[PDB]
Order: structure tokens, then C-alpha cells, then sequence
């Protein structure tokens, strides 16, 4: 047992929910107790979606346990299909249902529905939300994706964008712009916006843009084996990383890198004398691996901060984070325990924290400037306005976001000699 | 025209969209100052509490989850000495906790963790500084507010005995509401009066064969039963919502304690006219409007009764997760007789009925609210009714305002 | 004499600098003392410009006064023309030079330069910055714009955008997108981005879009007389005002309104259940007339706030503001005195303040939520990121912006009973 | 190899890019607690002060502008009556003001408003509670820091008389710097030492025929003259910037007060070593780098001297708004022989010389800084040198750091 107050990630069944909710025409059925529908509110309230998530629970409770639990699951699968007529379905267990001995694969096969029902294996006691998403998406791609002739024009798939993803909406929009300027169109963006039938047509793309390793890595590897599609290893967050990404895409496709830099303003903002006070400001960085790695490079090489701590809560990204941290002369903090993040922050004594909503509150407690760079996030970090982290507009956004919490040059000079 | 005593209630089951009783910890921990609520459950249960708590989670709250690891599931794994280690460590650094609640969840129950046994073992190990209790807040057993019921009920066998003829008011109310209630009953000459739960562990009420208790919240069936086992007698009353609800609730206590009609009417006249006038500010927007309530908390019947009788609303279907017939009898006698009553839920069938009714205002949860708004249905999110001072005279206007607000916003934004 | 600590607008010659710096290939020469170049820093620091403003000062000082001051202005005009070879030039008087006897028109005519030198009449002791810009741009349009043949395609001019304008950069971009969607291309955007030669070909546009009345109203009225071009009276800040703007443009051109609302999220954000606690929040609104009129409509009709105060610092917009304020049952507060603004705020006890940088500081002392809606503004309100106030993205930006300072619904319910 | 004593300085007029002396109020009002600074000028002057002040303008500062209205622009006798009414109204509201400075601007001076006489008549009216002074901060008369000089000089005739042989340290210094200065001098056995300006109006130094003064700031030519007029005698010294400048400054005081060589060495030894160590951390980026200074504040010569001698920098052109020969002598004698010296400015000509030189680091104002950066020239904005503690030993590394920082950022970002 572990005494727990805050968790960076939910159970893996929430990751499954955010693949299903990202997609259209797919119904996810979770074998779970009455009460677990609380997770629907994540989508309707934080992301403020205008429809109920395409997820239903078998809803077992004290008066229908034992042999009834298997029946409730059967009914839930049947009722979801009859009502919604999805192109495909997924079935999975909640943490409580994992302690039961019902077989969702055998139950779903005996029902013999006219569409695919993809069973999911989500270990709730050892794995978490991000794995849930990655494995659900992988299981669905392995069930539906098929070798095809390439599109006549150079196209890619976008992989890894989900419901409840930090700036997934606008990152998709911004990355699509980056590729279009190079004459590359998107075939399928998945899971976000995609149907099961779209997943069937994934193989006609020339390559894949792996937007978020935590939610797309496994499906990217399968598509590389099944569809012989290279996938990008560089995540275009930051000006440098966006350039490396485009050079990577160029190597994959043989197309020249073309950019539209008419609204790229971050480099000049950072080069201007307004920003010289930012030099050597000590920054602690925490969140998921993808966003922490990206932030550290921007911090050190684009904004001129001294990176004084780097860590992530998802140990699936521990390898690349350890590799990244070493470039800064740092050992990576790999932990899901916020108290250990708090200790590390206090020890590093930074001037700025870049992290999660939890680090926002640690920073408040310590009286320290903080900006959000990563999920978990509250409703404010699901904005109405265009707010990408990726590409050139994302660099603009990130500059404004990070310098905001910091008192300015003049103020600093008045708070020392006066 | 009024009265649903003999109305057939639809007993419906199937897919439900409700909270487990764990969510009750969110308000319970604020009321009960020297208590700690330790859920034994999974990451799912900690995830729920964190999501529910929002800002509170960062204010070092008096709750936590002992989350089950893969190792705790094993048939030789001594999860009980693991649990004892967990609470010993928790209490070691927290000498402020005088009451520890071991809260059962779906995983702990399916696993068959005997938390009752643990509570007795642990309160023996940690006497006399901390008493430890056990109750269920699992989705298997409880819905939303029922977690308050199972909590209070667990405390009852432990309460001091007394021969005293005192009043217990049952239900965790906001401090301001509790003070107003306590003031009005003192003004009527009834006393002394105590609350279950109390603000601190050392001032809990005693119970005995001469104890009277009245419920301030409808969801308190198990606590009612537990108190009655100690020999205490209940005062039946409609719930203290609105001017009428509050008068009837006060009158029941007044009649119980031999309070004269002259004194009741004199203590009560000014607060009553004040409440009735505060409600009238919301009548133009609310009158004639049809009302639909999805099940969440058991406040549906008494709030529907207040909205029809004091706000001129028209009931359609009023649904509740559980309908305690004896406790709800006074409010049911006052509900408009046209009202379709539902206990439980089959979500899709119930949404189908909702759709065909096309009601002007729908009370529902946060999972349904935005989806329903998007289909053109004005909603009033149900959680607010447990998270706002709404009981008694002074808050009667505010209560009406909770329902008029979404209708006024809709008008203001659509012209 | 008028005791002054804070001034909302600078002197009229700073408005002249806003027009000149907005433009390309125009040199402004200001007759003024050594020291007045401080105003250069507004452009280099706040607006963060990568070049010296196209503005030089005659630089008179105590040892070189009398008959030398006239010589110095002559030398300043000659030197600016010889060095930069501009397509046109402007010449005006600083506040100090107004007290001198030198004739800028007479001096410039006696130099007989190969390009037009447009003298400016800027009364520094009665008028301010906005008038200076409005007048400077008018004088330039009067000198350069001629009757022409209309373009075969429906085109318009954008009028009023300047250097040091609050979100002028992105408003220009957003209004352009709005017009392109209707099939209307921009002829010339002026002053911002325009050269003197661009001003000569203003006539060929079918109509004018008056973006900012305070900086473009006079040139719009001239072009209606001279070039028979109608100008728009509705400023597209807010969803409703944008729709009214598009319908207005529709009457002028005969073209049907076509909108791309695939990215308009403010209406749903505002309609969603998260936003219900915003109903009746008492808002006090101050700034320039244009932005205050626009903010009040959004506040009341789009967000659901109760508007409890309305005012502007610029008397040129006093009548339109009085007219608008009466619709809210309010008396417009017309003042350039921040102490009066502060008192009116205190008397209204609002829950939110929408204003300028001064109102942000008033709000801080009073411990009240505040968002910025108008110049004068600090460097932060000249962001690297896309941040229009106009059009559909403007509505998104404005929703996020105004809601940010407010304590959220849940935290509100905790006040309160706990 | 060292010594610019006889270097011909290029004296230059034309287009200038400098601040007027009004800007001095921004730091003066912070040091001088009892004081109010009232500019008599236009909206331009008010606009300058608020843009300059930044966050200070919202911190309820002890300054303001009586902005001239149209009626004030004609009729001198009526304008003087209006000023008095405006001052009476300000003072009536503000009993906390003990010192009122009427500050001259370009508009007030072209109007020929005799503020000197207004101060005289207002002092007579509002005595003994409020003393009112007059000084010019106009762009016609002053550049940036010279506003401090005209301010302090205005106070001097009115200072109390004394026959005591006390030391006055002249210049408004950050409180930490001032405290270190008092400490070092007390350790050296020199006292009583007072500061001009003082922190309060009731503790200003007295002056007489036995007073000694030393300048902490190079721009104090007028104040020097006024003190000398009262019989005070100046102690010549390089300016206390860096380890060497500070030592040479303290040594001049020590020698003037007959302090032993052993006493000087024992008090100064540790802080000297600590300063040299703090500076050493910045030597790798700074050594061998060419330095160019646009004119802003009169700190240019002393700072060029510090950067060459202590930080290994190569001087190119070092420009100053005004060069007081006698006051700048000690620093000029230490400045490297190659240095091209300029007094004043012809902006475009100077910018052409700048481009031809192609210097590694350029000190310049905020109007020049970004445009120069965009041309590939690393800059160090000049205002910071007046808004950072930079004098004496404890700040010697910090001062070097001010110049290493922009070069370190440039390297860091590419
Ligand atoms: C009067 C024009 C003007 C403008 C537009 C700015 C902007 C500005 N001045 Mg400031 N500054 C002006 C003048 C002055 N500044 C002054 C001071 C000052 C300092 C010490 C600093 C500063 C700064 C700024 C800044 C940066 C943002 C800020 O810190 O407020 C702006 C926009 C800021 C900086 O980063 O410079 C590189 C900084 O540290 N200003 C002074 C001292 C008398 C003056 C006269
Ligand atoms: C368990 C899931 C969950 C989620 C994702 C939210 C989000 C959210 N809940 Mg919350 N809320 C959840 C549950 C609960 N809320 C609860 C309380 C609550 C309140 C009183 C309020 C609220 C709200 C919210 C909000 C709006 C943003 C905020 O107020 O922080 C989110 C995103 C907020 C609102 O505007 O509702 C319409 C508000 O006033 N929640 C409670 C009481 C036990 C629970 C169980
Ligand atoms: S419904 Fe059960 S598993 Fe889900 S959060 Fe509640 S107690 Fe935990
Ligand atoms: S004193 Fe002269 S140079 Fe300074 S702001 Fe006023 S007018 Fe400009």
C-alpha cells in the first residue's frame, strides 16, 4: 500500500477513455462499478466537450455481484451497439473488475456483434493513464490498420493526439500547417478526430508524425512493421526542435525543408535587450517526459535560463529524459510523488518552475514564479484561444507564457538598490 | 393537486451516472476538524478524490488513500499489517487527528478487506488519543451523499450514553446555517441542542432512550436506524428548504418540546417574511417553468417540493438514487400529485423520457450538464446543492437563485 | 497649470511618431530640444522594434538658440533626406518648438527638396497623442491620395493601424482574414506597413475599413469626400460586433457575408456550465472610447457580466461613449484623471476591472481582479504570440483574458460555507 | 601605454540621443525621503517621467508636473501667480513635504519663467516648514545625470555653516553602497563623514571653510563649484569603480586625513582581495574584447578605465556628454593611451564611426540598443549603470558582470 493524496496520472482505464473520446464512431465499454462515471466529467468539464464521452460502464454494484457481473457486461456491450451503431467497439476492465474473473474477450466473442470489438488489457495496479491510452490506441491500430498502396501524393499520419491532451487541439493545427508549407498533407490524424474506418486507411501514408510518444509510441512502432512507415523521433516543441523535425521529415521524404517564418517572433523577443535579465535564471522543469525534454532545450538554448532540475512523472519516458538531463550536467528526477518533487525544488532553489498544475501550487506555497508546460492541467489550460506548444506559433506562446510570471527588469532594479 | 403519497414510483436499474459515497469526504473533512479520512482503495479512488477536491487537494487536506499495490492482492500478502503500518506512520506525524475513518471502496470490498475488524484492532492500538472507525463509501454500496450517512452511522454505537432528553440535529450543515438553526431553536426555548457531526471529536452528542433527533438532510437512513437502536426517537418533518419547509421543520420540533403557538409565531414571523420576500425576487423567472431532476443526492424530492410550492414551478419527472419512504413521507405529501417519481436510473431510458418531456429546467450532474446544454436544454448542475448554504430561512432566497440563475443567463445570452 | 502624475496619452508629436514609425519610406523631422528622443524608447523597448524610428529631432540646446534654431531645423530636414532618400517627409513642432517663432512650412519650402514635405499642425498644449496621430495621418492622406479608377476586384483600405497600437499588428491580420473569407482583398493598410507611394494609390479601393476611429477617423472622412469611399462605422471587437461589421460590409459591396466559424469557441465557452458563475459579475470598464464601447457589449451580451461603470480618457470619443453608456443605464465617465477613475471604481465596488495599465495598478491596490483592454499598455501587452482583439480569434482571446483574473466557481463555493 | 591626460578630445555637436536631466528625479526621489520634485513643463515632461519611472509611477511617488496650459504661455507675472496657487494647493494637502524642488524644463525656460525667484518667494511664504529650491533639468541645459548635479548644487547655498573639519561624500548612492562607504572610512579612522544628499532634510551636511568633500560620481561639476564657493575643499580621486578605483579613492581620503600606510593596508586588504576574486570570474569572456561607449551619463571614462585595467578590455571610442577636465583628471591618467575620446555627439557621424570600428561590446541608450543588436552588435544598455549598486569593493564583480552578461547571453543563444 502507498499513502496517496495527489496522482499525476489516473488509472489506465481513463487513458482508454481518452482514446475513445478522441475518436468518432467508436464505443468503449468498461466493466466497472457504479461510480466510475466520475471520469466523464474530465471531458465535459475540463475539456468542456459538448457531448457525453462514447464510454459506458457495466455498472455492477452490491445487489448484482457474482454471476450477474458477467451478464451486466454482456448487456452493456449489446446495448451500446444497438443504440449507437459504431464502426467498432472496445472492451476493457476497470481496477475493481480486474479483481473479478470475468472474461471480456470471451463475453464479447459469444455476443457475436457485426462489428469488431477490440478487447484491451490494462493492468490497473502496475500501470497508469498514459499507458492506457498508448495501449488502447495500439490495440485498435493492430486490429484495423492494414497494408495499402501509398497515396499518389506525399502524405503522413499524425499519431498520438487524444481527448484531454495538453494543447493537443492546437498542436494538431500547428503541425498540419508546418507540413502543408512543405507540400505534405495529412492522411489520418489519430486517435483525435479519427474513426475506426480512418484507422483502416492508415497504411496509405508515406510516414508518421509521432506527436506524443506517451500516447502514440506503440502504434507508431506497429505501423513501422506492418505498413513499413518511418515515424519521426523529434517532437517539434521549440524553434530548434521544430527545425530538426522538419530536417527529419525532409530525410524521410526527400522533400526540401520549406518554412514560413513571417510570424516567428520568439527569437527576436529573446534576442532583444528587454530579455537580457533572463540570462542564467535558474529553472526547475517537471511534467511528462516529452514536454520536459522540449522545455529544457528552449530554456537553455533559446531563452538563456540555467536548467537546475529536470524530471518527469511517467517512467515510460525515463530513458530519453536521463539522456536529455545529462546534456545539462543533471541527473533526472523520476518520481510520481509530488512530495519528492517539492523536496527537489526546495533543494535546487530555482527562480522559475516549469511544470504541472501540482508544481503551480508548490510554487505558490514557496512564493515562486511558475508556468504550466504539461498535463495534468486544470480548465484554464484548455483555452478558448489558439494556444499551441508546437511549431513556430507555439514558440511565441511559450515565450509569452514563461516570462509572464517573472517580475521585469525595472522592478528587479528597484527591489535591490531602493 | 398536491400529494404523491400513493404515487407509483418507478424502480429503475441499469447504467447509472452517479458519484460513489467517497465524494462525501470532500465536504465531511471540512466540517469534522480533528478527523482524517483514509480510503483503502485504488488509484481510481485517489483520482476521484483529487478531481472532486480541486483546489482543496493543495490545502493539505485531512484525507488520503492507501492505494493497493499488486503485492497487496496476493493470498499470502498480509495487507492488514501493511494497513497497520500505513496508519501507524500516518498517525505518527499527525497527533492532531483524534478520529480516523477507514473508508471502504469497491476494490477493498471485492478483495474482502475486513476494515471493521481493522478499526477495532487499531483503536485498541491507538487508544485513548485516536478512535478509529470503519464505513463504506464504495460505488457498490453508496451514492454520493450516502457516504455522509454511512460515516455518521459508524460513529453512533460509539457515542456516550445519557438519560438526558436533548435534541440532536443530524446532517453536516455549513457553519452559518448550523448557527442560524441553533439560534432559532434556542429562541423557541428548545434545548440544549447538539449536531451530529460535531465540529470537534470531543463534543459529539450523547445518545439515550430520551434523546430526540431531527434530520436536516434526507439521505440519513442508516444514521436514523443507528440512533433508534440507542433508543433515540425521531421527529418527522419536511426538510428545511424554503420558508415553508423551514417553518414545518421548526414547527415539528416546537410541537415536540411543548412550545406554545404564541412563542413559535413570534420567534418565526420576521425570519419568515424576510425569506418569502427574498424568494419573490426569483418568481418572475421561475413561475410556470417545468422541472426535471436526474438522481444524484436525495435532495430532489424536498427541493422539487420547494420549487413547485414556493417558486411556481411545474414538476415532470423527479428522480432520486434512494427513496427512504418513512423519512420522505412529509415531503411526498406536499409534492404536486402530477409528479412522476423515480428511484434509481437507467441512463439511456431516462434521457429518452427527458428528451420527450422537453423540460424548461433540468437538474443533473456535471457529466450530463454540458451535453444537455448543447442540445438546447437549460441545466442546473446538482453538485451546487450540496456545496452552497441552502437550508433554513436566511438562505431561502439564495436557494431559489440557484435555479433562476441558469435561466437568467440563457435569456441574457440569447436576447 | 495642471498638476499631473499620470497621463493616459502623451503629447501630439508622439502620435505623429506613431504614424511615421508605422510607415515605411517616410522620414519625420521634429523641431525639438535635446532630450525629446526619449520617445524613441517607446518603439524600441515596448513595441520592441529592430530599427531606429524614422524620426529625427532638430536637437536645439541653450548654447544654440535664437536664429540658430531655424538653421538647425533646416539642417535636420536636409540631412534626413540626403541619408535616407524617403518617398516623402513630414515636419512638425514639439511642445517646446511651439513656443519658438520658427515656421516649419516656410523653412521646408525654402529648402525645395525633391519629395513632398508635409507640415503638421499639432497643438501640444490643447491636444494629445491620439489627435496627433489622427491629424498626421489625415495630413498625409490629404497630401498624397488622389481620385482614381476603382480596382476590378472588390478591395478595401484598412485605416487607423499604427506603431505602438494596442494589438494593431494582430487586429490587422485578423480583419484581413475576415475580409478574405468574404472575397474582399486589401488594397492598402495604412498607416501601418504603408509607404508614401501606397498612400497615393488609396483611391482605387472600393471602400475603407475604419479599424480605429481615434487614429483614422479624419483620413476616413477625407477619403469619403475625395475618393467617394464609404467607411465602416462598426469596429469588429466581439462576436456580435464582428457579425454587425460583416453585414455592414455586405451592404457597402453587395457581397453576401461568408464566415469561417470552425475556430470560434467563445460562444460555447460562455454558454458552457463552467461559465454560469460569471452571470452578474459587476464589471467596471475604462480605456479609450473604441475599446470601452466594444468591451461593454461583450461584457453584457456575450459573457453575462453586469456593467457597473463605463468611461474613456479621450474626449474625442465622449459622445459615442455617452450614447453607448445610456443603453446600460449608466452615465459615461469622461476623464483623463486617474484619481477620478479610482474614485468611480471605489464607489462602484466592481468584481472585475477592464482597463489600461493604470487600472491594473488601481486594481492591485484595491485587491481586485483586472484585465487589460486598451492602451496605454506595458511591454507584456505587446506579445510575441497571436493576440488580436478583433474578429473571431479576438473573441476567443478576450474570453480567456477576462476570465483569468477571476477566482473560479469551485473556489468561490469554498469561501463561503467552509 | 596608459594615460589620456593629453589626448585630444573630439568635441561634437549635432543630432543627439540622450536623456534630459529631469530623469534624475527617478532615482533622486527614492533617496531623498522628505522631498518633492515638481517639474514645471508640458505633457511631454510628464510623459517622460512616467515612462522612465515605470512601476514607480504607481508606487505613490514624491514627484509631479505642473503642466503648462495655454493661458500660462503668455504673461509672465500671471504665470508666477498660477505657480504659487498650484504650489500652495500641493503643500496645503501635503504636510509631509519638507523640501520642494521646482524643476526647470525646456518649456518653462523658453517661457523665461524665473523659478529661481519663485523658489525664493515660496521659501519665504512657506517657511519654516517647507524649504523650496529651484534647479534646471531641461534638455536645453542638462543630460541625464547632470540633473542630480543641478539639484544638489541648488541645496548648497542654503546648507548650515560650520567650522568643523568634516568629510562630505557627494553623490546619491544606493543605501548598501553608502553604508559600505561609511564603514570603510570609519575603519580608516576618518570622521565625521556625511553624505550629500542625506536621506532626510533634517540631516543634511553643514559646510564651512574647513570642510573636505570627495565626489562619488563624475557628473558633479556644478555641486563642486558651489561647495568650493562656501569654502569647502575637494579631494581629487579616481572614481570608486572596481578594486583599483575604490582603493585609489579611499587612499586619497586616507592621505588627506593623515591615515598611516599600515592602517590603510590592514583595513583595505581583505575587501581588495575579495573584489579582485569576484572580478576574476568575468575575465574569460571580457579579456581582449573591444569596447565602445556612446555618450549618456559621464560614467563612461571611469567605467572604460575599470574595464580595460581590471577586465582586460580594449577601448575604441569612449564618448561622454560632458567632460569636466579637473574632475576627470585622475581617471584620464589611468585610461589606456589608444582611447579615442569624444565630448558630445553627432549621432549619425558617431554611428558611422561605430560601424567602421565594429566593436565587440557597445554601451548605449535604450533608443540605440535594439537597433544595434539587430545589426549583430552586442550591446550593454547604459541606464543600468545608474540603476545598479556599482561603486566600491562589494559591487566590483557585479559591475564586471553587467558587461559580461550580454556577451554570455549572445554566446548562449548561438
Ligand atoms: C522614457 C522612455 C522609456 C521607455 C519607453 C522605457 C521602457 C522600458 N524600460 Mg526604461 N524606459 C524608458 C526610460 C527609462 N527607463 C529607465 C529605467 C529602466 C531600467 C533600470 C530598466 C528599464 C527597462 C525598460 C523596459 C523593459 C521592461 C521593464 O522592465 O519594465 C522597458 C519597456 C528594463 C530593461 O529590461 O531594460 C533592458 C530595466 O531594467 N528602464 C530610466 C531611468 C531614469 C528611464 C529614463
Ligand atoms: C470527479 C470529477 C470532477 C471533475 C473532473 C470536476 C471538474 C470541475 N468541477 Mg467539480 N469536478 C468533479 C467532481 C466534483 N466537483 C465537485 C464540486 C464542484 C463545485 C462546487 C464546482 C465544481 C466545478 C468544477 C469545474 C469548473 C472549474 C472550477 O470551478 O474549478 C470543473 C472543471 C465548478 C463549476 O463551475 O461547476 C459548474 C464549481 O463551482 N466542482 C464535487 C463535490 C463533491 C465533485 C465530486
Ligand atoms: S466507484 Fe468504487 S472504484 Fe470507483 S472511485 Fe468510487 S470507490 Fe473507488
Ligand atoms: S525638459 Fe525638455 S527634453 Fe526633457 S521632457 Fe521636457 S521638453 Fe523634453
Amino acid at each position: 500500500m502507498k499513502l496517496t493524496l495527489w496522482t499525476y496520472e489516473g488509472p489506465p482505464h481513463v487513458g482508454a477513455m481518452r482514446v475513445a473520446t478522441a475518436m468518432k464512431d467508436l464505443q468503449l465499454v468498461l466493466h466497472g462499478p457504479q461510480g466510475d462515471t466520475y471520469a466523464d466529467l474530465l471531458f465535459t468539464m475540463i475539456e468542456r466537450r459538448n457531448a457525453r464521452p462514447p464510454v459506458s460502464f457495466s455498472t455492477f454494484e452490491a445487489s448484482h455481484m457474482g454471476t450477474d457481473t458477467a451478464i451486466l457486461l454482456k448487456d452493456a456491450l449489446a446495448a451500446a451497439h444497438a443504440r449507437y451503431k459504431p464502426q467498432a467497439m472496445a472492451v476493457a476492465l476497470t481496477c475493481t473488475a480486474e479483481l473479478l474473473q470475468d472474461d471480456p474477450n470471451g463475453i464479447s466473442r459469444a455476443l457475436n456483434l457485426p462489428v469488431p470489438v477490440v478487447p484491451l488489457e490494462l493492468p490497473s495496479y502496475s500501470r497508469k493513464e498514459n499507458y492506457g491510452a498508448d495501449e488502447t490506441f495500439r490495440a485498435l491500430v493492430r486490429a484495423l490498420a492494414v497494408p495499402m498502396e501509398r497515396t499518389p501524393e506525399v502524405t503522413c499520419n499524425l499519431l498520438g493526439a487524444t481527448a484531454l491532451g495538453f494543447r493537443h487541439r492546437d498542436d494538431v493545427a500547428e503541425v498540419t500547417k508546418l507540413l502543408a508549407t512543405m507540400g505534405i498533407k495529412v492522411n489520418v490524424c489519430a486517435p483525435l478526430g479519427a474513426s475506426p474506418d480512418d484507422l483502416r486507411k492508415l497504411g496509405q501514408a508515406h510516414f508518421n508524425v509521432l506527436m506524443y510518444p506517451e500516447t502514440g509510441e506503440s502504434a507508431a512502432r506497429h505501423l513501422e512493421r506492418a505498413c513499413k512507415q518511418p515515424f519521426t523521433k523529434i517532437v517539434p516543441i521549440g524553434v530548434g526542435a521544430t527545425r530538426d523535425f522538419l530536417a527529419e521529415v525532409s530525410k524521410i521524404t526527400g522533400l526540401p525543408v520549406v518554412t514560413d517564418e513571417s510570424t516567428l517572433r520568439q527569437p527576436w523577443w529573446s534576442a532583444s535587450v528587454d530579455s537580457t535579465y533572463l540570462t542564467g535564471k535558474r529553472v526547475f522543469i517537471f511534467g511528462d517526459g516529452t514536454h520536459v525534454i522540449a522545455a529544457a532545450r528552449i530554456a537553455a538554448k533559446e531563452v538563456g535560463f540555467e536548467v537546475v532540475g529536470m524530471g518527469c512523472y511517467n517512467r515510460e519516458m525515463a530513458r530519453p529524459l536521463r539522456t536529455a538531463a545529462a546534456e545539462y550536467g543533471l541527473e533526472a528526477l523520476i518520481t510520481d510523488d509530488y512530495l519528492e518533487v517539492e523536496k527537489a525544488i526546495e533543494a535546487a532553489a530555482p527562480e522559475l518552475i516549469l511544470g504541472t498544475q501540482m508544481e503551480r501550487n508548490i510554487a505558490k506555497k514557496l512564493g515562486l514564479p511558475c508556468a504550466v508546460i504539461s498535463a495534468p492541467v486544470h480548465v484554464q489550460d484548455f483555452p478558448a484561444r489558439y494556444a499551441p506548444q508546437m511549431g513556430f506559433e507555439g514558440a511565441n506562446v511559450l515565450f509569452d507564457t514563461w516570462v509572464h510570471p517573472l517580475v521585469m527588469g525595472l522592478e528587479e532594479h528597484l527591489l535591490t538598490m531602493f | 393537486t398536491f400529494g404523491c403519497t400513493d404515487s407509483p414510483v418507478r424502480r429503475e436499474r441499469g447504467q447509472k451516472a452517479v458519484f460513489c459515497g467517497l465524494t462525501s469526504i470532500v465536504w465531511l473533512h471540512r466540517k469534522m476538524q480533528d478527523a482524517f479520512f483514509l480510503v483503502v482503495g485504488s488509484r481510481t479512488c485517489a483520482h476521484l478524490l483529487q478531481a472532486a477536491a480541486g483546489v482543496m487537494i493543495f490545502a493539505e487536506p485531512r484525507f488520503g488513500t492507501a492505494v493497493l499495490e499488486e503485492q497487496d492482492l496476493a493470498g499470502l500478502a498480509d495487507a492488514h499489517k501493511e494497513l497497520d503500518r500505513e496508519v501507524a506512520k500516518l498517525l505518527e506525524r499527525r497527533p492532531d487527528i483524534r478520529q480516523l475513518f477507514l473508508v471502504g471502496s469497491c476494490p477493498s470490498e471485492v478483495l474482502k478487506l475486513d476494515l471493521d475488524r481493522a478499526a477495532e484492532r487499531l483503536s485498541g492500538l491507538h487508544a485513548p488519543h485516536v478512535r478509529v472507525y470503519s464505513y463504506t463509501g464504495s460505488g457498490l454500496d453508496t451514492t454520493f451523499t450516502q457516504g455522509e450517512d454511512t460515516c455518521l452511522a459508524a460513529m453512533v454505537p460509539t457515542l456516550d450514553t445519557t438519560e438526558a432528553a436533548e435534541l440532536i440535529v443530524v446532517g453536516a450543515l455549513p457553519d452559518v446555517v448550523e448557527d442560524q438553526c441553533l439560534s432559532l431553536l434556542t429562541q423557541l426555548g428548545v434545548g440544549p441542542v447538539r449536531m451530529l457531526p460535531a465540529r470537534r471529536s470531543d463534543i459529539e452528542p450523547a445518545v439515550g432512550p430520551n434523546t430526540r433527533f431531527i434530520l436536516a438532510q434526507p439521505f440519513l437512513g442508516e444514521t436514523t436506524g443507528a440512533l433508534e437502536r440507542r433508543g433515540a426517537k425521531r421527529i418527522a418533518a419536511p426538510f428545511p428548504f424554503g420558508e415553508e419547509g423551514t417553518t414545518l421543520w421548526l414547527k415539528a420540533v416546537a410541537d415536540a418540546y411543548g412550545v406554545s403557538a404564541e412563542k413559535f409565531e413570534a420567534v418565526t414571523a420576521a425570519p419568515r417574511a424576510r425569506a418569502k420576500k427574498a424568494i419573490a425576487a426569483h418568481l418572475e423567472t421561475l413561475t410556470g417553468k417545468s422541472l426535471f431532476m436526474f438522481p444524484d443526492s436525495q435532495l430532489e424530492i424536498p427541493l422539487a417540493r420547494f420549487l413547485a410550492r414556493e417558486c411556481g414551478m411545474k414538476t415532470t419527472e423527479i428522480a432520486t438514487p434512494f427513496l427512504h419512504k418513512a423519512i420522505m413521507a412529509p415531503d411526498l405529501a406536499l409534492l404536486p400529485s402530477n409528479t412522476a417519481l423515480t428511484e434509481g436510473q437507467d441512463l439511456e431510458a431516462q434521457l429518452d423520457r427527458h428528451e420527450a418531456i422537453n423540460p424548461d429546467l433540468t437538474v443533473c450532474g456535471l457529466g450530463l450538464a454540458n451535453p444537455l446544454e448543447a442540445k438546447g436544454h437549460a441545466t442546473k448542475w446538482a453538485i451546487e446543492l450540496v456545496f452552497t448554504p441552502v437550508h433554513f430561512y436566511e438562505q431561502a432566497g439564495d436557494l431559489a437563485g440557484l435555479f433562476s440563475r441558469p435561466l437568467r443567463r440563457r435569456a441574457l445570452l440569447n436576447g
